[PDB]
DNA sequence: GCATCCGTGAGTCGAGGAAGCACAATTTAACACTTTTGTCAAG
DNA sequence: CTTGACAAAAGTGTTAAATTGTGCTATACTGGGAGCCGTCACGGATGC
């Protein structure tokens, strides 16, 4: 069934039990953003 | 150049190709206005203490 | 300010390219419509 | 003509950061003093 | 606006440490040491 209206799904669906595993690679650890910071010695371009 | 220029009549093709590589370096010096002996260096340039910090 | 960011100038990148093709004893020269030189250091480096 | 050699090229972000001493010569430090400078109250 | 005490605030001048540069050793000594090694493309140049 559909929980936002009641109504079942057209066709019957695969349910079943399945083993699901939580990565290393989390959002939290990658998003960055920079506007202005530390800048490189020789070429004076920001650092990376 | 005069040298090379007359060279470059020869029959054969290989003595030809070799003059024209030859002057294309000649003609190369006579047009910039470099002189040949400024291939070797008298004074080394040093760089700037700050790109070599 | 509030203001429109300004016109770009030279990058720093190509001025140490130049005085890297300095240390090789080449004379990389930038030049104006005439052929005339123009000094991208702000006469920092004219003697 | 042909082999054989050398030289240049081979994807992009990201994350991972063992002499030793002597002595002379030069420099640095610590006094000393005088010479500004900054305040003061006046006046 | 000055006008004279004042006091650090600073500078100039020696002096002595502390640091730094330099020369010198007298048995005889006489030509180095580390790679070693699985890729494939091309030009381009020479050995002729």
């Amino acid at each position: 069934y559909d929980g936002r209206t009641g109504e079942p799904i057209e066709g019957p669906i695969v349910v079943g039990q399945m083993f699901i595993m939580k990565l290393y690679h989390m959002v939290e650890d990658k998003m960055h953003a920079r506007s202005t910071g530390p800048y490189s010695l020789i070429t004076q371009q920001p650092l990376g | 150049e005069k040298e090379l220029l007359e060279e470059m009549k020869h029959p054969s093709r290989a003595r030809r190709a070799k003059a024209r590589k030859r002057l294309e370096v000649v003609r190369a010096f006579l047009d910039s206005g470099n002189r040949p002996e400024w291939m070797i260096l008298e004074a080394v340039p040093v760089l700037p203490p700050d790109l070599r910090p | 300010k509030g203001e429109d960011v300004p016109e770009p100038s030279v990058p720093e990148s190509f001025r140490v390219l130049v005085k890297e093709l300095q240390a090789l004893a080449l004379d990389v020269q930038t030049l104006d419509e005439k052929d005339n030189p123009v000094d991208i250091f702000e006469g920092l480096a004219s003697k």
